[PDB]
């Protein structure tokens, strides 16, 4: 289940969509018609209908780490990285998944 | 209703040799060439498990030792080679009328 | 880079019109990695990083319900948005989007 | 029927048992022959792809 | 995989109600008739009541009549048995059974039951002060 | 650009085989605006204005 977030914003870890309860696997996926909280930093997500699609009906789901965050980038800072486009209360916050450079 | 009687009741037999038991129905319970008849086993602390069913026919998972005959109000339950694990109670069941009844039941062992 | 994906994102400079009162535009990407891969990734800027990404292996596919129906636990075999369908019986008139058999 | 001695309703039983026979496996071959497999008959799709 | 459990009995005194409960899982519940069958202690088994796929029609035999009430609950793919104005012959091994005939139609008090499939693993019930 | 349309465009300069007469090929591009939108066609050359 989703609730107020969408598939686009539980893949890409929106601020208002971390409190949610991963599981290991899922049959199919809930959305809302109340549910705009989507892509926070605007912009065109390509391929977006392909990744709900591939994204239905998995068995085993282990979300991890590729690159640490605090040693992955020696030569680049990533506490600088934040955006007003979606604020986590109040306070200017990047997605979970992602890091800017 | 249907009554029916097992006439060998309690019969003990050694391993190796063979087991007959008949039904007799009170009334007729074949119908269109088919036997509306159910036998039943039961070992102690078990549920009584399907033997045979129709008669003729066999459950998944009873052994090949296990058959049945009979047309009309006489059947027979079979035994080739009974063995020292098939200690238990045979049973009778007419599946004819919205009564089913169950026979008096007869007990195999070890002689 | 991948095995079996590779494309330059050069950026582009420009004024957008203003959405979630921010001027800038960004266009998130996705991909898919075999086992035994290697995904690359090399640029000098405009260019989002992976934090935490997920593992999976797919089972076939199933769809995906918009609806504003709680949820509990059932064993059930058809999904209607509005419900759940006994599939005893081979006709339904429930909704014509369904997941199950 | 009704005769010197007696009356009542009397039921026959082979040919109606054979009706509900053919009427079980009548309606068994109208719902069970219909077999189906797991789909999916919700799809999304974008502006550009009407 | 098919299964039948049961449970809920125990011992009573004459006249109060007594409920069962025959959950069943890993077979297409709804579709099949159930029906309740005893093992009186030191006697062979016996008949007690059959219910239909839909549960609008239900019988029972001729030593319970008017006292039992076979009931069922398909959401919940749970079979239950209001049991009430006990005697000391009741005393008994209650067991749930699966028919044979798929989505059989009983509409009369003389017709054809399948065989039994699959039976419950058994639950006591026994009548004493 | 608009709320929903983002996308640079790049002349295309080399020589086309001749065809109406004309070597070169123009493209042209079509896109909603939704309402209370805004469609804001910003360039420094080569732009076939609506
Ligand atoms: C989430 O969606 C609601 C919809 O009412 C919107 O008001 C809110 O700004 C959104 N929040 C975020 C963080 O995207
Ligand atoms: C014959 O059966 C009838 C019902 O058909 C019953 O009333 C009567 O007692 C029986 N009579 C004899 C002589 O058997």
């Amino acid at each position: 289940h989703l609730g107020k977030c969408n598939i686009a914003g539980w893949i890409l870890g929106n601020p208002e969509c971390e409190s949610l309860s991963t599981a290991s696997s899922w049959s199919y996926i809930v959305e809302t018609p109340s549910s705009d909280n989507g892509t926070c930093y605007p912009g065109d997500f390509i391929d977006y209908e392909e990744l709900r699609e591939q994204l239905s009906s998995v068995s085993s789901f282990e979300r991890f780490e590729i690159f640490p965050k605090t040693s992955s980038w020696p030569n680049h800072d990533s506490n600088k990285g934040v955006t007003a486009a979606c604020p986590h209360a109040g306070a200017k916050s990047f997605y979970k998944n992602l890091i800017w450079l | 209703d249907i009554v029916m009687t097992q006439s060998p009741d309690s019969l003990a037999v050694s391993l190796g040799e063979r087991a007959t038991i008949n039904c007799r129905s009170s009334q007729s319970v074949s119908s269109n060439n088919k036997n509306f008849l159910a036998w039943y086993q039961e070992k102690p602390g078990q549920p009584p498990k399907v033997l045979i069913y129709w008669a003729s026919a066999r459950e998944s998972g009873v052994p090949d030792r296990f058959s049945g005959s009979g047309s009309g109000t006489d059947f027979t339950l079979t035994i080739s080679g009974l063995q020292a694990e098939d200690v238990a109670v045979y049973y009778c069941q007419q599946h004819y009328r919205t009564p089913p009844t169950f026979g008096q039941g007869t007990k195999v062992e070890i002689k | 880079g991948s095995s079996r994906y590779s494309k330059k994102f050069k950026p582009e400079i420009a004024i957008r019109p203003k959405v979630r009162d921010q001027e800038g535009r960004m266009n998130y990407y996705w991909t898919l990695v075999e086992p035994g891969d290697k995904i690359t990734f090399e640029a000098t800027g405009n260019l989002v990083v992976p934090r935490y990404a997920f593992a999976m292996e797919r089972n076939a596919g199933s769809g995906i319900i918009i609806s504003d129906t709680p949820v509990h636990d059932c064993n059930t075999t058809c999904q209607t948005p509005k419900g759940a369908i006994n599939t005893s019986l081979p006709f339904q008139n429930i909704h014509p989007i369904t997941i199950g058999k | 029927h009704q005769n010197e001695q007696g009356s009542g309703y009397a039921a026959d039983l082979k040919s109606t048992q054979n009706a509900i026979d053919k009427i079980t496996n009548k309606v068994n071959s109208v719902i069970e022959k219909m077999n189906t497999q797991f789909t999916a008959v919700g799809k999304e799709f974008n502006h550009l792809e009407k | 995989q098919v299964q039948l459990v049961q449970s809920g009995g125990g011992v009573v005194p004459p006249g109060r109600s007594l409920r069962l409960s025959c959950a069943a899982s890993g077979f297409t519940f709804s579709t099949y008739g159930m029906h309740w069958v005893r093992q009186a202690p030191g006697k062979g088994l016996e008949w007690v009541a059959v219910i239909s796929y839909d549960g609008n029609y239900k019988y029972y035999a001729d030593s319970v009549r008017g006292r039992f009430t076979i009931s069922r609950d398909n959401s919940k793919n749970t079979l239950n048995l209001d049991m009430n104005s006990l005697r000391t012959e009741d005393t008994a091994l209650y067991y749930c059974a699966k028919d044979s005939q798929l989505r059989s139609l009983l509409y009369f008090d003389w017709l054809s039951q399948g065989y039994f499939d699959h039976w419950g693993q058994g639950t006591l019930v026994t009548v004493s002060s």
